[PDB]
């Protein structure tokens, strides 16, 4: 259940709080 | 043909680009018109980063396709 960053594309992983790529926060 | 790539702040910037052309390339492309070194950048389509190596017609993108770009300084 990979999620997607608001700001860009990247899917990251349900543990992380925070994109690998560009460094946004987790959305809401 | 050519494609589309969009920054973070929202701006999107057109390129022309062969099928043929390496992700590499591409980013060389992006050197030219804004200026930042193929190494600092990464791009991003389908929610994953496009590595240096395959080309455009690996990763299936098409013409005014879009690709997402992310800038990381080296912080040492
Ligand atoms: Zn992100």
């Amino acid at each position: 259940i990979k999620w997607a960053c608001e700001y860009c594309t990247y899917e990251n992983w349900p543990s992380a709080i925070k994109c690998t790529m560009c460094r946004a926060q987790r959305p809401s | 043909m050519q494609i589309f790539v969009k920054t973070l702040t929202g701006r999107t910037i057109t390129l022309e680009v062969e099928p043929s052309d390496t992700i590499e390339n591409v980013k060389a492309k992006i050197q030219d018109k804004e200026g930042i070194p193929p190494d600092q950048q990464r791009l991003i389509f389908a929610g994953k980063q496009l590595e240096d190596g395959r080309t455009l017609s690996d990763y299936n993108i098409q013409k005014e396709s879009t690709l997402h770009l992310v800038l990381r300084l080296r912080g040492g």
